[PDB]
């Protein structure tokens, strides 16, 4: 998909 | 004899369509309705208590939210949960309430993860999912030959609730879930300049079906580059997925809609470029129950809230608030009229889950999963006025595209452009 | 009179290198040592009050630990938190800790977020960080002339603190932040035969310098399946980022070191396939004051713990628990000394920030942003027996790569291949 990186630290707002 | 009802909302910020100043009028029309309803918790006397999910800057934070929802849980020990809606303030709630075996409503939270009630149990979204989104979108495509290649572009404001990402989550994972199409996404940054020669080059390259989440301001420069860099309608579709309506104005008055004209003498290119636009939002209910609530909510917002209630699509947040607030109530004395109390959430939640229900919004269905199914209107350019209207609703309970008004969607080619060109994209 | 130190950690489940069946006796171990300093904080008598971060099932939650996190400051007000390990559980916490104005130590919390203590003040990482992985990554592309390309690939189990994503969020960010090179990532299931072909395919593709976070059987297998689509260290390297040596046994005892044996009658293979690899871990402290502690370490878990403490590099964890633990200590006493109080963490935690310190560990310096700089060792196969030894070690204060027993880096071809192939990739 998407390699997210630096985006906050929770399973609600990443992936 | 009382019900307590813990809110966790901006108390002070009225930026948000959950905002105390919106959503407080709302909710208290809803418990005006309930003392003067006999058959709805009959002797009850519903208490209120407040918790600002803002912190100190004003902004809903992961932080102040849930420190916000624990103090009110020990202080008042609250059979329910009202907010939040900002996602990363409604997240954390979340998992405290689902662990307090305690119900949440909210009509914000709109993202995908939220859906997953296994973590958010007794957890009740009556308003809009973005998972939702989806289902409109693979709609729109069963209904209109587009079964190959789409793409995305969303761009965030650095720090806020991240409204387009979650937007594209919920869309991108319920269209593959459904189509198993290839779906090309791409984020960018409004304010910088380097992006959008990217964009430029990313939209002839990895799609003709288009979907951007977007500032309206966004959305028409890239319609403006586009036009500039000769993408019509021919070949390319736009859709603004502008949820709230940013870049129209109210349904009650300002006729017409015009979204292309901005008064800086480029309006004029901007017309024809937005031939080739069409703008997802959500569907402004007909029944002339809201247009009462409306009025009465604005009354309400302006004498106990000294706050000013602009017409728009923004306002069917805190009517779902209202709703589900009644569709809580029916299902507590549901619950007490079979033996139950209050605090019987996996009784009362169920109740709630899987069922029809008439409230100031009209029809609305609770999911089997918890959330309220969202109705869609697509609206475009009449090409004769160059005003946009609503040419197709799509009903979330039934996925039935149905035409407005018997109005045609135009397309300059007589037919929607397919989502891949002719000798591939190269 | 007395200190309240709340501690946030796994107090039923040992499988953590921040269990508190290992990290309780390091903590007795530093609160021994103080009460017999007359210097470290003098007629004080330092109490504790614990909270398990773990949820109902056992593991750490990102739920268990806030609420855990909010019993232990509205019931004792302690001055400082320790713990919690886990990220997804100590990234709540700290926003809380941080809203508090409370200091928080901890020796886990390594993930590239923690590290923005804009938003997690008073938080002081004694442990491990993963950007200063990046650091020593850097330091290693530098001294072996790779500046173009690379490939990393790592997997996680679904459910759990993800570790390999934020040692490879660490890596990439803190390695393309100052070099700008082209850093290719993909992730995957170990569990999943259907990816095992992806990664072979990307491997040929996508880099030759490649970087794996695995366990040590997909790292192996990986391994094989490589030898056996004919790639070998003539033209690759394979990095196991195993920073807790997983792939190894202690450097106590079990003399030699082999992860490629594994008693399938594949090991005959495997040894030649791990000729293209080396395993990057984390460094064993040299000072024999470690040795002493790891002694009193597991005669005291033994003891009041019921805990049998295996030796490995998971046990300076623990061991940057107790040293972390002393170096809140001092810097309160020094605190006191000039007229300030237990509860001044901004001036508390400035004078841990920026310091270097002598613990059990060794030489340990927290840096300006409040991260105990990171030490690795780099272990290389001995192509005479098979056995891997630390070939290389990486101070991390001084980033500086020196050679261990005067022993080489092994190279099939006599020196590094290059990380981009001749005529491109195709
Ligand atoms: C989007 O699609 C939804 C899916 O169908 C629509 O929901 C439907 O809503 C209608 C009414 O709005 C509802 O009809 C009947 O529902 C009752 C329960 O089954 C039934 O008892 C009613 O019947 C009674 O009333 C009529 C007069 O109204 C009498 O003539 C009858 O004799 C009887 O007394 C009523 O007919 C559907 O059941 C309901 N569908 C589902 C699947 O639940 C939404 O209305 C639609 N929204 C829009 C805006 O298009
Ligand atoms: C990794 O690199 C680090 C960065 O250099 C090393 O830290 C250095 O550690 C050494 C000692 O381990 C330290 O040396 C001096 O530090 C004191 C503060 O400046 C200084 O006062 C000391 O001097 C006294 O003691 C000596 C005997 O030890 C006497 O001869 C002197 O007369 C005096 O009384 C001491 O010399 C460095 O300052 C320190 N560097 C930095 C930048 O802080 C790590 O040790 C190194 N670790 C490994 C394992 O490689
Ligand atoms: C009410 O809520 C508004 C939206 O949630 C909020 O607007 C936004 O405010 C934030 C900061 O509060 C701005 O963001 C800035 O954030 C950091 C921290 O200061 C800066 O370093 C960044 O550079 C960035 O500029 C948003 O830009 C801003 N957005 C908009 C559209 O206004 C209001 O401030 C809130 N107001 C009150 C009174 O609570
Ligand atoms: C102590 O912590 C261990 C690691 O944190 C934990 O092991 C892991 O346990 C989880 C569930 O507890 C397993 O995950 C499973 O999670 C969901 C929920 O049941 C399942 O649907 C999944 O299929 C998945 O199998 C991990 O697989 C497991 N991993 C390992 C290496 O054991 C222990 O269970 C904890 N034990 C105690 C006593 O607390
Ligand atoms: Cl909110
Ligand atoms: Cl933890």
């Amino acid at each position: 998909r998407s390699s997210c990186f630096g985006g906050r630290i929770d399973r609600i707002g990443a992936c | 004899s009382d019900l307590t009802v813990a809110v966790v909302l901006p108390l002070t910020n009225t930026s948000y369509p959950w905002s105390w100043a919106r959503v407080g009028p709302a909710v208290e029309l809803a418990l005006a309705r309930v003392k003067a309803r006999p058959d709805l918790l009959p002797g009850w006397t519903v208490r209120m208590v407040l918790g600002s999910s803002e912190n100190a800057a004003g902004v809903c934070s992961d932080t102040a939210a849930p420190l916000a929802a624990v103090d009110l849980k020990w202080e008042h020990s609250p059979a329910v949960f009202l907010g939040p809606g900002c996602v990363y303030s409604a997240a954390p709630v979340g998992r405290f309430t689902a662990h307090w075996r305690v119900p949440l409503l909210t009509a914000g939270a709109p993202a995908l993860g939220i859906g997953v009630k296994d973590e958010y149990a007794l957890t009740t979204r009556t308003g809009p999912s973005h998972v939702k989104l989806g289902d409109f979108v693979t709609a729109l495509h069963r209904r209109l030959g587009w079964e190959h290649q789409a793409l995305v572009l969303y761009a965030d404001r650095l720090g806020d609730d991240r409204p387009c990402f979650f937007i594209v989550e919920g869309l991108y994972m319920r269209v593959r879930e459904r189509l198993n199409i290839t779906v090309n996404h791409q984020e960018f940054v409004e304010g910088d300049p380097d992006h959008y020669p990217k964009l430029l080059r990313a939209v002839r390259r990895k799609g003709r079906v288009i979907y951007i989440c977007s500032s309206p301001d966004a959305f028409r420069n890239l319609m403006l580059l586009a036009l500039n860099a000769g993408l019509t309608g021919e070949d390319y579709v736009f859709f603004h997925l502008d949820v709230f309506g940013q870049s129209l104005k109210s349904a009650q008055g300002l006729v017409p809609q015009k979204p292309w004209e901005r008064g800086d003498g480029q309006d004029r290119s901007a017309r024809q470029a937005f031939q080739a636009a069409k703008i997802i939002t959500y569907k402004e209910p007909d029944n002339p129950e809201y247009l009462e609530f409306l009025k009465q909510l604005k009354l309400l917002a302006d004498k106990k809230f000294n706050f000013t209630v602009e017409d728009g699509l923004k306002n069917i947040i805190p009517a779902s608030f209202h709703d589900g607030l009644l569709l809580y109530v029916q299902a507590v004395t549901e619950t007490l009229a079979q033996g139950g109390t209050v605090t019987d959430g996996e009784n009362i939640t169920q109740r709630m889950w899987n069922r029809s229900f008439q409230g100031v919004t009209g029809y609305l269905k609770i999911d089997r999963n918890g959330d309220r199914d969202t109705d869609f209107s697509l609206w475009d350019m009449d090409p004769e006025t160059g005003a946009f209207r609503v040419v197709l609703n799509y009903n979330g309970t039934s996925q039935e595209l149905m035409a407005v008004s018997e109005h045609k969607l135009y397309w300059p080619l007589g037919y929607p452009p397919p989502d891949v060109p002719k000798c591939g994209f190269d």
